[PDB]
């Protein structure tokens, strides 16, 4: 039970800190072409999906 | 001024330049901006893009380069000379260009910038820059023809 | 020269001056001086006037301004022009001083430095001026008008 | 340019020589070169000859002093004037050595660097110079009268 | 003629020369001789220069240049123009020559070559040239200096 839930947790951790740190880094380059261009349409949708 | 050499250990490693209150300075250059208010800016990193950006003080914002995507084909001015805009490309003669020339920008007859040199392709007579530009919806897209090298 | 503007960021927020073998920097004024002489010595604090003080290096110490203590009733000049010394205050014409004028000494018809100028207080006609002093028996004082805003 | 002054507190205390392709600069003199390129190097000590000496930029391989081992008796140059060089000794009139002058190469008729000024001694009719120089077989030797004072 | 350029694909590599009787190419120089009664000439790999040779025909013998090992300073002339000669070291001006040039022949005021050049070293106002020469004693040499870039 103890290297169980041990393992569980790395696991979760793990799994927890990739998933975070994709979708972060979906939102960076999804909105990094939109930050180099100030006049840009920026359309509404693009703040639901990639943020 | 709007174009700021780069300094890596005394000598010109590129250009930095400020459009529209940012600052755009190739991702690839090592040194620091001859520049004081510019070299204390901390950029973010757009690998995407091969470049670091950020905002710039107060005192340059009413100053900055004017954004534009209306890239008509036709003769563009740069720094030395002139651009020649063709098939969606930029090219240059054959010897205008090098190392120690990315970052340029890239001005249409309004004073506008459409593109920043980063690189380029040296042929047999003519050269292919590789910039980064906007397309027909404003959004910035990095155009690198096959074999091209940053400058 | 004598006086060495502070700056920050490239941008020159107050001035350093350097009087009788002293080099006087407002304390309110963040920032490094101008110079590699003048900015490697290590300044003392001095709150309760808000400057800063240091040793002239042994090569600078005969390249100092002259400084007095009789402050006859009258006119005095400093770097944007006359000045207004009358009822213990030094005050300039409206508009005359503002923020960026911190540390600049004030000179009498002798070229002595009589005052340097922290701040002022923007008046009817004239703005007075908040400066470091030296009273009738010469000792530093610091003369400030009712709600002075440091410069 | 061929021969740098030396800075330590931004004043001149002595000259670093680029001659035969290699830095020269006395051991005495403490302080940054004047060209960049050459402090950036790192330098070699050579205590037996008082002086110390690296590689220069490979910009400054071409750009350096050629250095002749002969010196028959007659006159040389530099910057304070003539040298006069009799019974193996290099002889200036009375008076025109002094501080700082250290790390100045003598020159011959033809712009080649006999010796390495280092010091001197007073006799009271002329000044004898504490110099670098090269013996009848080339080889690096030191010539110093004994009592001279460090330049 | 006496010098024939070397052509891998229409372009010119570098050049071959009959000197002393003998046909001289470098080994890194890749194509072959526009004569063909010179590139039908099985030549030896002298990898010790990094030179190819052979024996001159007997209906090419007529076309062969003297040569000499004495080499005292002064300037020589190939074809790009003067070449200057001190210190045992080949020179010449920045931008003279470059890549393609290896194999050309350097003549003194009798028109005897001293010299086969295979590279050089751009030394700031001065390129170094690596050249094939004959000792003191008339033994052939090869001298490189440091980082030389083929030719």
């Amino acid at each position: 039970t103890i290297i169980g839930l041990c393992t569980c947790v790395a696991i979760i951790m793990v799994s927890c800190v990739t998933s975070v740190w994709l979708l972060c880094r979906t939102r960076n380059l999804c909105i990094t072409p939109y930050k180099l261009a100030p006049n840009a349409q920026v359309p509404i949708l693009l703040a639901l999906l990639c943020c | 001024d709007k174009t700021f050499p780069i300094m890596l250990n005394g000598q010109v490693n590129g250009y930095a330049c400020v459009v529209g209150g940012r600052v755009f300075k190739p991702l690839h250059v090592e040194g620091r901006i001859d520049n004081e208010q510019l070299a204390a800016i901390k950029l973010k990193k757009a690998s995407i893009y091969d470049l670091e950006y950020g905002d710039v003080p107060q005192c340059m914002k009413s100053d900055t380069l004017q954004y534009t995507s209306d890239k008509p084909p036709g003769f563009y001015n740069w720094h030395h000379g002139a651009v020649q805009y063709e098939n969606n490309r930029f090219t240059v003669p054959r010897g205008v260009g090098g190392k120690g020339d990315s970052g340029r920008p890239i001005l249409d007859n309004k004073g506008r910038v459409v593109a920043i040199v980063l690189g380029g392709v040296n042929e047999g007579s003519r050269t292919a820059l590789s910039v980064v530009t906007w397309n027909q919806k404003g959004v910035t897209v990095k155009d690198t023809p096959e074999g091209s090298e940053p400058w």
